[PDB]
């Protein structure tokens, strides 16, 4: 070669993501005593999510 | 008999006594046999002539009509879920902070 170019470019990355956060029992039964009395005998599955 | 239930004025009704009206507080409530927890507070939600109460998109009910004055309301939940709590070890101290 005899003589040369300067080129710029450009490239674009993700970084992160939105925070999220979950209300079992508003959720699921949504401000009832029956339910949320009920999903008292299922599991720890609520603070494992 | 043979009777169905669905969004339209109530004809025969069973032999229970109606009570007074509170808003803006935490109350069970029982509207033409359609039971709910949460809080009562007016709103502008126009009906049509015969609806009787008016869902939202999670297929939650979102507004009734009084059926003895009709005036409609709206339903709002009791509970509040955006509260913090900062706190440093409960061993070292018993403060919080809430956000
Ligand atoms: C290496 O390449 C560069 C281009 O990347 C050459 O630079 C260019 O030189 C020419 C001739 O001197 C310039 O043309 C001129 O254009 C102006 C109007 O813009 C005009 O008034 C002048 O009479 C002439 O025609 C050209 O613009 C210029 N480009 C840049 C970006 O400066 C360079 O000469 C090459 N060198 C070698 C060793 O070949
Ligand atoms: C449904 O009834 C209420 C209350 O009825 C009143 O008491 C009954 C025993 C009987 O005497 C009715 O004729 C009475 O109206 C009605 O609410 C009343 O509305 C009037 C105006 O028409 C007002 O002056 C009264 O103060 C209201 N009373 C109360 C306690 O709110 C209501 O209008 C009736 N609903 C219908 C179908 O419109
Ligand atoms: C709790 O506080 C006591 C008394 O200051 C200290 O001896 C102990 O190391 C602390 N334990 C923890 C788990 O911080």
């Amino acid at each position: 070669p005899t003589n040369f170019t300067i080129s710029v470019t450009t490239e674009i990355l993700p970084v992160s993501m939105t925070k999220t956060s979950v209300d079992c029992t508003m959720y699921i039964c949504g401000d009832s005593t029956e339910c949320s009395n009920l999903l008292l005998q299922y599991g720890s599955f609520c603070t494992q999510l | 008999l043979s009777f169905e239930l669905l969004n339209a004025p109530a004809t025969v009704c069973g032999p229970k006594k109606s009570t007074n009206l509170v808003k803006n507080k935490c109350v069970n409530f029982n509207f033409n046999g359609l039971t709910g927890t949460g809080v009562l507070t007016e709103s502008n939600k126009k009906f049509l002539p015969f609806q009787q109460f008016g869902r939202d998109i999670a297929d939650t009910t979102d507004a009734v009509r009084d059926p003895q004055t009709l005036e409609i309301l709206d339903i709002t939940p009791c509970s509040f879920g955006g509260v913090s709590v900062i706190t440093p070890g409960t061993n070292t101290s018993n403060q919080v902070a809430v956000l």
